[PDB]
């Protein structure tokens, strides 16, 4: 029912217009445009785009193609650090029959987003791509959801003490963003199951979290005695949510029914309507879930998800959504000079980073000779050295030797901080609460 | 009067009657509070107002009251002879509908729903969120949010909505999952939401939570305006069809203990439901001996079974009984 | 001599059956090892392959060893780990003797299992005959002595300084030092052999009274691990007192007690003077005192040149940029892949590694001098006698010693040009007395044994070699270093332990290893001492040995080895005064 | 043109430097060191092979001159051993001459009588740090060797032993006076006690010859230990830097060291071991490993000997219930260039 050769070939004897036609999967319900490419593109490719933009294989390079988003075979880009990949039907139908061979050919393949080139026949890359990128991402939805209240404000003569709500704060980043911005915290509860990681809450912090153990073990009674709350922060698992595990588990069965816990103990923690204290409350989860999941979440939380993207702030391709009403959760990212940016500053003696702003951290056993060179992104004195832990929690922000605690394995503390958030996001969106807040 | 128990003649008194003048002892409470508000199949009030007995009960003539007294109580308290006078009348008024309050021995409290809601609250060790009855010039009609199934037939058989009313009170979506909150106040307040799973032997390609968290997002967005003392209740039924973990997340969202309603005809079980609800005595309503093992027999039997998926509509009849002493009735 | 008609001629090896003793292992020789006088008929001198110390057993008490396990016992083999430890050296002796071939406690199980099960066949390929010596190790002392000399000194009619309590050698040379009485010398070099033998389990090896591990009792008190023999229990305290101190739970040893006298058995008020006295100022052989330099002027300092032989950590540059002295160049010797990528790692690159030191020849010394500072510290694996496979200082990695010996003398300045030359050599003090004599007369120095005790929170007491000035003086306690666990624990713990010396989790060891690897609470709970926590009691800083991977149990096998940061602190604080400091 | 150096001098009137004479060849690279003249890069090639070669008789190998061991001269006074060729005498010393020193017995040679000229033969003053520096600039691997004292200034040389009598060795070689007091020869049977200044306080020696025992019974003591005292002995028996005098070493082994001792060895001693060789009808009976500093030891040395040859023979020895033997000969011959070093007497008269 679609052909796709015959819109392309039409459109190359200058009778359809590029831009009238959607490339992703060659519909004709043309309603806005690839943020990537010139041309059109339709709601089902929006749906499908938004589900494998930033899914990353675990080796460290797209599993599907940019275009297609899904195909059994897709292209490795030859450059390192860009990890962007195309599939063959895009690269023989869009920029021309006989092109993908050809790009097999050249060892150091350069991807049509990383090339200087922007002109490849049919298929020319936009000039503003991150910018159009962005507002794909964050500037369009399925939701029409009013603005959140903003909160006035306070005096500094009486800016209270904070009081959060912590739930599944893994590493504890939370209080750790809120100690090193200047803020002071009244009572930190915190819920969390991983003995490493309440152990390291325990020790790195000086006991200042005080832990409720499992989360399903707490109810709207506990939050009521144990209030009145002001911060509530969420970092719900993502096994079973992000699309890139083959089982799918989804939303609703598995650790997804994590995610409406919070959201119960979110309702037993905003005021009923006294409106009387800003109440600001904060979730994360992964860029890289359904389009079902997705709305059901805004759906649920009542609030427009934001995307901020760890690249712009750190070392990290951390890209994730938030949900909340911290102020200006959508200003652009500000470039600290205080927390590392590059691989290459924050490396360690003797060392020479071969990447950049490297993403893959999982050494999958030296996987293989396709695996090899990307898991393997530091050359220390003529031979290649695997990362070192120290390094990763160097670019997430993390202080040094942040994790430490609990003599944990190298296997271990790789999984424990394959899942936290970065630092300096937290410290981004954190950053008007001093403001708001009482500074230490 | 204060110092004499009326439900029981007992010398040992602790608090004033809650329905009307007089003593009453502790058994009299514990046996008042196992049927505070147990209503039979028949739509009435299985027990006695006053003594809880089921052995003699006074239908009132009051096409709007429910409430019934005993053959002893009026005897004893009343007067002798009224017993039989009451019965041979054909259009009887019971004592609390009309306004006289002194009638021989007996004297009635004004404004009974107050007293009725403190000795409540007082003495529920276990107790529930519940609102203030309505008195009979002051009660509205029901608004109703259904979920997921055709629900209207079964309030128009309990007269809570009239057959050809306008959709304005009941407003049926399978498909909630695209609700928003401007949906919601635009359809108008609601007093009840109700919903339930769809019977054992449907095709359901969604996940069974659906019909679960969605609900308690409606609810949440449901609730009343806070310190309104709008009647608002809620209650959930499932049909067997989850599992013991969703079992354990649905009664810790709804902070209510999965009380069952099994249905037993010739001493065997063809069918049973769970329900979470915080309608009064509804507690006594649950059945201890039912276990997980035949429960799950019985439903996998259903499973595997080819008769089509009937929806347990009488099982859930006893449920919206005690709504009558609240709304209006048609 | 020794003809008595029941065999047993010297150098055949069998079991002994003496009172208290349930067949332990050992061999027959003359009289002139054992330092003792003629022996008489019975009087069989035997000398115990295994740790216990010299005495006689009677041909009764002896049965042929060919008949191997007829008479062995599972409950010490399986329960008492220095039987193994003996059964190991034994049965290798024997091997070699016949001419047949086939972390310590782990491999010694492991070894173990093909010449148990050897013997369990019938010692087949050589017979009960192929047990023969190689041809070459082919007044009076009875049965009693030691219960004799007792029952006369509780009489008075000798003095108990008299006679030793040790082996009841009539011999006195020296006063014994923890406890009160004589002390013959083959007492002396026993003594200085394995005093400080600490197993990984966390328990002294031997006894404290005569050094010879045989059946030992548990001090049960914490941060106390002496142990003591039951013989000498038996005579010096009296009999019944070792069933006593067995019954109840948490024993006290006598030396760890509240009350300075045991009977017969007294401690000494003064005994850790005299300890450190005995340990520095008994060694057999007496040098010259080292030559002292005299002190450079504060504008002609130098930075400080400094070759360190078995780096691994790079403790000694940490040190000296931690006392602020400048260092020219650091040239250090390593081969341990994590040990050199540390090094490397947590400085600046200033360690121009040379790599392997079996492979520096005087060529690289010469063109990367002149050295003024050498130090190093010989792997103490093959060299302690802890160990039950000690092969010697001769061969294996003890001989690695000797090279560094070499390169000492490829950095000493000739006889003229006096020029400040400094020279510093770490050694485990849990070794051989011939050993170590023999290791303090090639370095023409005599050793003095530094306690970590005194400074840093550990018990790593160990000879250091060398004529650094001042390593006679006492150590100093500083304000700012750690001397309890409990400053070294993370927040929210609760040190079991005054005092550590496990770092090793031994797989969870026994229910007796149990309270003595765990010297923490956390969670009310017993655990493991965390990677970090090494780094702070040994004094290291904190995430000192945080580079590359190195799981748990890697860190704590690098960590081991590793120097007291204090102890080195004070051994090179004079370099302050006579270096470059900034 | 070996006879026509001869015409070269006397017709064309050639300065000898410019000429080689060992060979006569015209090309020349350096001056020949024992007499004034040129030599070539094979002469000297030659020379530095057999500059201290010994024959089993105790006199040179080959020419002093040309190095050819067919035409030797002995020298009459004993405590000289030089030996020269028919040809360099006829072609430079003179025709015929070669005869009449052969027919009549007793000789001085011409590096013995202090004569500087005979015919074109002409002696380097002081020539005999000449050779020293001849030494030190025309060799590839000049390791270490000592200035020659002459005849008249030959003390008696002083021997330290370890764990081996090297006394019948050196009075075999005629080194020692038979019956002399042992203050020039000293034997430690155990050295474990010996401390440097007991070591000074026997006196200055000039050799420390320390051989591990013959294979068979060895002593319970590992055979590392045998080596390690050695050095640690001839590190203590040094001469004081400053006054260079003649001190040279030779640790010998007889095969009871393992391989990795034999690099432990060479790390420490910085020598590689020359293998001594013993073959009698093409049997090789027994060898030695030497590590010696005295000069011509790496002469001898045989390419042909194999480890894998050896180890069978050490298995072979030690299966079998032979006595401890020591191999006198193998070492006996090696101590010949002392000769030119140390005082000689004769105990044959
Ligand atoms: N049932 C449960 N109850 C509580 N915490 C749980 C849980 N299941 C998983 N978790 C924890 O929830 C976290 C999800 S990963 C997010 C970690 C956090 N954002 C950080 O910065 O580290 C993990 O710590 C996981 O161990
Ligand atoms: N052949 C060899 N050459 C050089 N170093 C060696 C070696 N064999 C072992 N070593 C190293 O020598 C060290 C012995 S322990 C030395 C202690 C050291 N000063 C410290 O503070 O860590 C170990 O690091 C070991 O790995
Ligand atoms: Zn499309
Ligand atoms: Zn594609
Ligand atoms: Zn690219
Ligand atoms: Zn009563
Ligand atoms: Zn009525
Ligand atoms: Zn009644
Ligand atoms: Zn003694
Ligand atoms: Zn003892
Ligand atoms: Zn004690
Ligand atoms: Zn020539
Ligand atoms: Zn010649
Ligand atoms: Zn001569």
């Amino acid at each position: 029912e679609r052909t796709r050769e015959r819109l392309v070939y039409e459109v190359r004897q200058k009778c359809r217009n590029i831009e009238d036609i959607c490339i992703s999967c060659g519909s004709l319900n043309v309603t806005l445009e690839h943020p990537l490419f010139v041309g059109g593109m339709c709601q089902n490719c929006k749906n499908c785009f938004l589900e494998c933009a930033y899914q990353y294989d675990d080796d460290g390079y797209q599993s599907y193609c940019t275009i297609c988003c899904g195909g059994r075979e897709v292209l490795m880009c030859g450059n390192n650090n860009c990890c962007r990949c195309f599939c063959v039907e895009c690269v023989d139908l869009l920029v021309g029959p006989g092109a993908a061979q050809a790009a097999i050919k050249e060892d150091p393949w350069n991807c049509y987003m990383c090339g200087h080139k922007g002109t490849y026949g049919l298929l020319r890359r936009r000039e503003d791509w991150p910018s159009r990128l962005q507002m794909f991402f964050a500037n369009n939805h399925d939701q029409e959801f009013d603005p959140p209240k903003v909160y006035p404000p306070v005096p500094a003569e009486k800016r209270k003490p904070i009081r959060v709500l912590s739930l599944f704060d893994g590493i504890a980043t939370g209080l750790l963003v809120l100690k090193d911005l200047g803020i002071q915290v009244d009572r930190y509860i915190a819920s969390e199951v991983c003995e490493d990681s309440i152990t390291v809450g325990m020790v790195r912090h000086q006991g200042k979290i005080m832990y409720v153990g499992d989360v399903r073990s707490v109810t709207q009674k506990h939050i009521q005695e144990w209030g009145p709350f002001d911060l509530v922060i969420g970092g719900s698992p993502c096994n079973d949510l992000s699309i890139v595990n083959p089982a799918r588990k989804g939303l609703y069965e598995g650790t997804g029914r994590l995610f409406f816990e919070f959201y119960r103990l979110l309702h037993d923690a905003r005021p009923k309507e006294g409106d009387d204290r800003p109440f600001f409350w904060l979730f994360e989860n992964v860029v890289a879930m359904g389009v079902s999941d997705k709305r059901d979440i805004s759906r649920f939380l009542e609030s427009n998800p934001v995307m901020i993207d760890a690249k712009e702030v750190s070392a990290a391709h951390r890209a994730r959504y938030f949900w909340g009403n911290l102020p200006g959760m959508n200003r652009p990212l500000a470039s600290t000079v205080n927390d590392k940016l590059e691989l290459q500053e924050c490396l360690e003696h003797g060392r020479i980073a071969k990447f950049s702003k490297v993403r893959t951290i999982t050494t999958r056993s030296n996987s293989i000779k396709q695996g090899k060179d990307q898991h393997f992104p530091v050359f220390m004195n003529e031979k290649e050295d695997i990362l070192w832990c120290t390094e990763m929690e160097r670019v997430f922000g993390f202080p040094v030797h942040y994790t430490d605690v609990s003599n944990m394995s190298r296997l271990a503390r790789q999984r424990l901080l394959g899942r936290s958030w970065s630092v300096p996001v937290i410290r981004h969106l954190f950053a008007p609460l001093k403001e708001y807040f009482a500074c230490v | 009067i204060e110092d004499i128990c009326i439900c029981c003649g007992s010398l040992q008194v602790h608090t004033q009657h809650p329905l009307f003048e007089g003593g009453i002892c502790a058994p009299c409470k514990d046996k008042f509070l196992d049927a505070l508000f147990l209503y039979d199949d028949d739509g009435y009030q299985s027990y006695c107002s006053i003594c809880c007995s089921g052995e003699t009960l006074l239908i009132c003539g009051n096409p709007d009251c429910t409430r019934c007294y005993c053959f002893e109580c009026v005897d004893s308290l009343v007067g002798p002879g009224t017993s039989g006078k009451v019965h041979a009348m054909s259009n009887w008024v019971c004592y609390l509908c009309l306004p006289s309050s002194r009638s021989g021995l007996l004297q009635r409290r004004r404004k009974w729903r107050s007293q009725l809601k403190a000795f409540y609250d007082r003495e529920s060790e276990n107790p529930l969120e519940m609102f203030e009855t309505v008195p009979v010039w002051r009660r509205q009609p029901v608004r109703v949010l259904s979920l997921f199934e055709d629900i209207k037939k079964e309030l128009t058989s309990l007269g809570f909505l009239e057959s050809g009313s306008d959709p304005g009170q009941l407003k049926h979506v399978v498909d909630v999952t695209d609700t928003v909150r401007k949906d919601v106040e635009e359809w108008g307040p609601f007093d009840l939401v109700y919903g339930a799973t769809p019977p054992l032997g449907h095709t359901c390609d969604r996940p069974p939570s659906w019909y679960l968290f969605q609900f308690h997002r409606l609810l949440q967005y449901a609730r009343p305006k806070p310190g309104s003392p709008r009647p608002f209740f809620w209650m959930f039924v499932d049909n067997l069809v989850l599992n013991k973990e969703d079992l354990d997340v649905a009664s810790r969202f709804l902070e209510m203990e999965p009380v069952t309603i099994p249905d037993v005809h010739g001493g065997s079980l063809q069918n049973a439901v769970r329900v979470w609800s915080n309608i009064p005595a509804i507690r006594s309503r649950h059945w201890a001996l039912v276990s997980e093992e035949e429960l799950s027999l019985l439903a996998q039997n259903k499973q595997s079974s080819k008769l089509a998926a009937k929806w347990p509509t009488k099982l859930v009849k006893n449920c919206f009984l005690p709504l009558r002493e609240y709304f209006k009735y048609f």
